[PDB]
């Protein structure tokens, strides 16, 4: 994202990746909040 | 408003890209500007035109009117705002606090202050010796390169400062006039 | 940030009564007079004589009453007590020097006033 | 307060009309922001002609010609001496020629060799610091004191005139 | 600036010192690890002269030791930036002049020394002198300097000075 | 648009890129927040 | 809504930078009386 | 050259005197003393300024004197300040009546 708004992107990939960053940082702290489809790495292992 | 029109001819030249600038050229005439007309005339992509318009909306460069027909008139305070932001970067990044010539040991690339190598200063050699290895120190160089970034920026920022100061004097001549 | 040119002391230096090189010099032998008696004690420190060998080679005045008067000399003066100790260990002879030595006393009194005390100093100081 | 604009740290005079400019030995320009921005980066190095500033010689005044600042400061430091009034000379042509000699010494210290100028200053300053220079220092101090006294007398008379006409009206 | 201030300290006693002469044993143990070991926050502890009062010894749970708070008045030296002082030169080098004030070390950079006193490595003792040799400042010379900045580390203090200022040099 | 349509126009040769213009734009942190002009005038005072 | 917040009186979706600059201006007494100790 | 310096000094002092943002009444000896203290101009070279500017302006062959209407005014103003006292009055106005949002500091001798 740093390089993508370092060059003035279309201001529309920035919404759907700011939501990605919001999701990823709201994924580290608390995952058991309703909604917000859970993330997984291994064999169906939700994040701890 | 003709002066603002003129300042506008400069800023489009000075900042916005062709895709933006072509649309901005249409914004020149503040009599009537519909969405269907501007789309057909520009022949830009509707999604893409909506992006540019949304971008211009972000500038508050366009005041949408629900005639549904729409109209687009100037609301951009960024030119003066951006010049003030340029003055703010000119004032913080460019300045260097001190010569900051700390001893630095070329063998271990460790960084020291003039104070650090002073305790080390070895009276038998009349020079400064690094801490854990007695190899002689050097200039700060790459270590702590606030000056190295500032020295390149110092000059880059001064060129940008003459150009932006000319632009700011033009803006004051326009802004003072309209009181 | 902490400069005595702008007169910034820590707020702990309100009851920080000061002294100069001779009053230091006086008790330094009394501590050596403490090492005379009170036996079964180890050697002295290093800084004790390191300062004693330094500030005994150079003195600012000669004896007790030379200072016992000079502290009564500045007694009636409208002074910050920080001011007295700065020139007590300067020994200046020209008034603009003293105001070149102090970034703070240009605008307090007449120039000859502190020069008169400078004259009062060079009148009491017995040079040899 | 609307001059072309500060050289080094160009912000002061263009925005704020609340400053003053300080001259150096070579005598070009320095504002307070220049003063501080220069002192942190050398403290006695002229912004353009790199003159070797002796003891960071800087002097803040309010004029917009550097030669004017130079002439004012040098003219004060010369006219501290050379104080022979028309009372002190026998004739009038000698007094006017003396003032022209003072102008010659000021213009020589402007651009010429400062050696013969200083020798002339040695001779006249010694020969008249015997008697006349200190005497005229005293007399100029007396006239400064009496002019300040006379202006305060004028303002006391104006305050009394105002308040007495007010008390006329109210009485 | 030599100050006569009041500060406090605490001592951990080992239980093998209790009994008679317990109190004075706190005194001897006070002198050692308080004086002759200078710190950074208050300055330089040289010598103590009076001990006001000894608090009550709190037995901490386990570990035996009993802590008694103590209050004492100790003369302290803490130099400040901008201070002018007389110093002694300990070593002369081309990068500058090393002087020392009491236990404190002091560095004078060559650019902060008047150009009249040029460095002379040719002399068996390295020195600083006028071309006319009116004065030759070398090692173990007494000079007056101005503190440009100060330092305090673990127990050692350092400052940095300049001879460029007026009324500086040998004393 | 790469394939949908393309337009021929005249924008002139007098266009100045300047220095770090993109970087300057990415630093408009205040955006729509009001009172920035009040702040701008306070910084020039 | 989910990870975003909307606002209609014109239904804007609030930005963290925007609400952050809004918060950056509350004084230290109304913030204190609403409970949040400013120190 | 020295007379251009003289007019330069007088112009800058009257310009600095006009900078005051309140109405100031003076008698002309107070203005002469403010002169003779703060920009070193005495009384008799301030009397002879009209004769000097007329002789200089006759000397340098210059043609269209309407272009030189202000400085002559200033020089002539100098003469009055250095001649008359106790009957005349120097009143400085930073602003007049009809002059809204416009700096118009004037100086009635
Ligand atoms: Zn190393
Ligand atoms: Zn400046």
């Amino acid at each position: 994202l740093r390089r993508n708004e370092q060059n003035g992107a279309a201001a529309h990939v920035i919404a759907e990746d700011v939501k990605l960053l919001q999701f990823h940082v709201a994924t580290m702290v608390d995952n058991e909040l309703p909604g917000l489809p859970r993330a997984m790495q291994k064999s169906g292992r939700p994040l701890k | 408003p003709a002066a603002l029109k003129r300042l506008a001819k400069y800023v489009i030249r000075g900042f916005y890209g062709i895709e933006h600038a072509l649309a901005l050229d249409i914004l020149i005439r503040n009599s009537c500007v519909k969405e269907e007309d501007m789309l057909e005339l520009l022949k830009f992509d509707r999604k893409q035109l909506r992006s540019v318009l949304n971008n211009l909306k972000g500038d508050k460069f366009i005041k949408c009117r629900m005639r549904y027909f729409i109209n687009y008139r100037t609301l951009v305070n960024v030119v003066k705002y951006k010049l003030d932001h340029m003055r703010r970067r000119i004032e913080t990044d460019e300045r260097d606090s001190t010569n900051r010539a700390s001893f630095k040991c070329p063998v271990c690339s460790s960084t020291f202050t003039d104070l650090e190598a002073n305790q080390l200063f070895d009276p038998m050699t009349g020079t400064f010796r690094c801490t854990f290895c007695h190899t002689e120190v050097e200039e700060d160089e790459s270590a702590m390169p606030k000056k190295d970034a500032r020295t390149l920026l110092a000059r880059f920022n001064e060129q940008i400062e003459p150009i932006y100061a000319l632009l700011r004097e033009t803006e004051d001549v326009n802004l003072a006039y309209e009181i | 940030e902490e400069d005595a040119s702008q007169l910034i002391f820590p707020k702990e230096f309100e009851t920080a009564e000061t002294l100069l090189n001779s009053e230091v010099h006086m008790l330094l032998e009394h501590r050596k007079q403490q090492n005379e008696s009170a036996e079964d004690e180890q050697e002295l420190s290093e800084v004790f004589m390191k300062t004693l060998n330094y500030t005994a080679r150079f003195s600012r005045f000669k004896n007790r009453e030379t200072i016992a008067s000079v502290r009564s000399l500045l007694l009636q003066k409208k002074l910050h007590k920080f001011e007295l100790a700065c020139l007590a260990n300067l020994c200046p002879e020209t008034a603009e020097e003293s105001k070149a030595l102090i970034p703070s006393l240009e605008g307090r009194f007449e120039d000859e006033e502190l020069q008169q005390i400078l004259d009062d100093i060079q009148t009491k100081r017995s040079f040899q | 307060m609307d001059d072309q604009g500060c050289p080094r740290c160009k912000t002061t005079k263009y925005r704020n009309p609340s400053l003053k400019l300080m001259v150096n030995v070579c005598g070009h320009t320095l504002c307070e922001s220049c003063v501080d921005l220069l002192f942190v980066r050398g403290a006695g190095n002229c912004p353009e002609c790199g003159t070797p500033l002796r003891k960071s010689n800087f002097r803040v005044q309010l004029f917009e010609d550097p030669t004017v600042d130079k002439e004012v400061e040098i003219r004060k430091k010369v006219l501290k001496i050379y104080n022979k009034r028309e009372e002190d000379f026998p004739s009038l042509r000698e007094y006017n020629d003396f003032l022209e000699e003072v102008e010659e010494i000021v213009f020589n210290l402007t651009n010429n060799v400062d050696l013969d100028n200083t020798k002339k200053k040695m001779e006249i300053y010694q020969k008249e610091n015997k008697d006349v220079i200190q005497k005229n220092k005293l007399k100029l101090t007396r006239e400064q004191e009496e002019l300040e006294e006379a202006l305060e007398v004028e303002r006391q008379e104006n305050e009394q005139r105002r308040l007495f006409i007010q008390k006329e009206e109210q009485l | 600036m030599f100050y006569h201030i009041s500060l406090e300290h605490e001592i951990l006693l080992h239980p093998r010192y209790f009994g008679p002469n317990l109190l004075n044993t706190v005194k001897q143990k006070l002198f050692t690890e308080v004086e002759g070991t200078c710190t950074g926050k208050y300055g330089f502890v040289i010598a103590v002269t009076t001990i006001d009062n000894i608090g009550a010894g709190v037995i901490q749970p386990g570990r035996g030791f009993v802590l008694y708070p103590v209050k004492y008045k100790a003369i302290v030296f803490r130099p400040f930036k901008g201070e002018v002082v007389d110093a002694v030169v300990t070593q002369v080098n081309k990068v500058g002049l090393f002087t020392e004030i009491g236990p404190m070390s002091c560095f004078i950079s060559r650019h902060s020394i008047p150009s009249e006193m040029e460095f002379d490595p040719n002399s068996n003792p390295p020195c600083y002198k006028t071309m006319d040799e009116d004065i030759v400042i070398q090692q173990d010379d007494e000079i007056r300097l101005k503190i440009v900045g100060t330092r305090v580390d673990k127990n050692d203090i350092f400052a940095i000075g300049s001879l460029m200022d007026d009324y500086l040099g040998l004393v | 648009p790469d394939k949908k349509k393309i337009l021929f126009f005249n924008d002139k040769s007098c266009q100045f890129s300047v220095d770090e213009e993109f970087q300057k734009l990415w630093r408009s942190v205040t955006v729509d927040s009001m009172d920035e002009e009040k702040i701008e005038e306070y910084l020039k005072r | 809504s989910g990870l975003e917040l909307y606002a209609e009186w014109k239904k804007i979706l609030l930005s963290p930078e925007r609400v952050h600059e809004i918060f950056k201006r509350i004084s230290d007494e109304e913030c204190f009386v609403l409970g949040m100790e400013p120190r | 050259e020295h007379f251009l310096g003289f007019l330069r000094r007088l112009l800058e002092y009257v310009k600095w005197r006009l900078r005051v943002q309140h109405v100031v009444q003076e008698s002309p000896p107070a203005f002469l003393s403010g002169l003779a203290q703060r920009v070193c101009i005495q009384r008799k070279p301030l009397r002879f300024c009209a004769e000097r500017l007329r002789s200089l302006l006759h000397t340098l062959e210059i043609t269209d004197l309407a272009d030189f209407s202000p400085l002559t005014l200033l020089a002539n103003f100098a003469t009055l300040v250095s001649t008359y006292a106790k009957g005349f009055t120097i009143i400085i106005e930073p602003f007049d009546d009809r002059t809204p949002t416009i700096a118009n500091p004037i100086l009635h001798f």
